[PDB]
């Protein structure tokens, strides 16, 4: 009966990093998107699998919600089929997706001047993540021959890099937020529904 | 028993606005949702905007964003689209077309019925590729139209028929799925980014643009770009 918690994840003051993205589960609750359909500020919304319009009037076993913040020309990663640093190294989604995926410019939040050095994501990995893993490592990245033994030096990278936003950067590399909603379609009871 | 028309319609300076309306009838209007399609002369299909069954939802194509609104009336069956700030680019027949499920169904929609449109002079995302761009073909040959996507759309693919001067035609949904009232020789096969239209044995009155359009990832709804076949 309650309302499902999509203004926590919306309205959160800080996102993850996008190599820590963030997952909510969303269960037993009311979904209610008209919050999130009345908006004009949205610069991508976007489902795949389902109708976009209808997500008021359909039933879902489980909702995730899963949030972080990449830079504007990223967010086109952020679909099935992709590759580039995010989708490999960071948050893939599966061929087949079924969910909506909602950006929006978080310059105003996310950026500063000198540079916001807490938003990070994975640079360098050794393989490409599979779809939904999160990889929170913070191994050393041999890029040489030679192996690092744990240890930063020559030819041995910290593996996550910092965005440094800025509020005058351009706007393909500001600071974006992104919801990721995957629909739940199994066989056991729906416990996510929207208000009709 | 379906129908829909459109009106308002006409020609206008850049800069200028219109209202248009497509009156509904012959089914539960309220219990669908509804869009517009456009067509410039000459060109292939361009959806330009949704509206759920309630009006609670709505979305727009990239071009039409912060000028077009999409409206409706259910205690008058009617859809409207009020167009702000006209521009030459503008310039085409706008269909309204009716969503093919309910509204409690998840699936990706598609465009069930149109309306034979109305036109607009303006005075002085998955892509999709057809092939081939126009074939002549005999009575009673077999003709194959290719669809492929720039990315895999799953089994959400389906094919329009536009007779030359009509409005669009639903033939095949969800890749190969008949359309009631189409007949058998028409027939829709593939999945993920390869699909396939086939007309078995081509008749007198199949000549026509064949439109495919994939309903995965949306909005936008997107379109290919057209296969002609003529009867020679």
């Amino acid at each position: 009966t309650n309302l499902c918690p999509f203004g926590e994840v919306f309205n959160a003051t800080r996102f993850a990093s996008v190599y820590a993205w963030n997952r909510k589960r969303i269960s037993n609750c009311v979904a209610d998107y008209s919050v999130l359909y009345n908006s004009a500020s949205f610069s991508t919304f976007k489902c795949y699998g389902v109708s976009p319009t209808k997500l008021n009037d359909l039933c879902f076993t489980n909702v995730y919600a899963d949030s972080f913040v990449i830079r504007g020309d990223e967010v086109r990663q952020i679909a099935p089929g992709q590759t580039g640093k995010i989708a490999d190294y960071n948050y893939k989604l599966p061929d087949d997706f079924t969910g909506c995926v909602i950006a929006w410019n978080s310059n105003n939040l996310d950026s500063k001047v000198g540079g916001n050095y807490n938003y990070l994501y994975r640079l360098f990995r050794k393989s490409n993540l599979k779809p939904f893993e999160r990889d929170i490592s913070t191994e050393i990245y041999q890029a040489g021959s030679t192996p690092c033994n744990g240890v930063e030096g020559f030819n041995c990278y910290f593996p996550l890099q910092s965005y440094g936003f800025q509020p005058t950067n351009g706007v393909g590399y500001q600071p974006y937020r992104v919801v990721v909603l995957s629909f739940e379609l199994l066989h056991a009871p729906a416990t996510v529904c929207g208000p009709k | 028993e379906v129908h829909l028309v459109e009106s308002g319609g006409g020609v206008v300076q850049p800069g200028r606005s219109l209202k248009l309306s497509c009156a509904a009838s012959g089914f539960t209007f309220s219990s669908y949702g509804m869009h517009w399609v456009r067509q410039a002369p000459g060109k292939g299909l361009e959806w330009v905007a949704v509206i759920s069954h309630d009006g609670s939802s709505k979305f727009y194509a990239d071009s039409v964003k912060g000028r077009f609104t999409i409206s409706r009336d259910n205690s008058k069956n009617t859809l409207y689209l009020q167009m702000n700030s006209l521009r030459a680019e503008d310039t085409a027949v706008y269909y309204c077309a009716k969503e093919f499920y309910d509204s409690g169904n998840y699936r990706p929609e598609l465009f069930d019925y149109w309306g034979q449109g109305t036109t607009i002079t303006v005075s002085s995302e998955i892509v999709l590729t057809q092939s081939p761009s126009s074939l002549s073909a005999s009575v009673g040959d077999r003709v194959t139209i290719t669809c492929r996507a720039s990315q895999s759309i799953s089994s959400y693919l389906n094919w329009y028929q536009q007779k030359p001067g009509k409005a669009p035609k639903l033939l095949i949904y969800a890749a190969s799925s008949l359309q009631s009232g189409v007949p058998s020789r028409f027939s829709g096969s593939g999945s993920g980014t390869d699909f396939t239209l086939t007309i078995s044995s081509l008749q007198p009155e199949d000549f026509a643009t064949y439109y495919c359009q994939q309903s995965y990832s949306t909005p936008p709804w997107t379109f290919g770009q057209g296969t002609k076949v003529e009867i020679k």
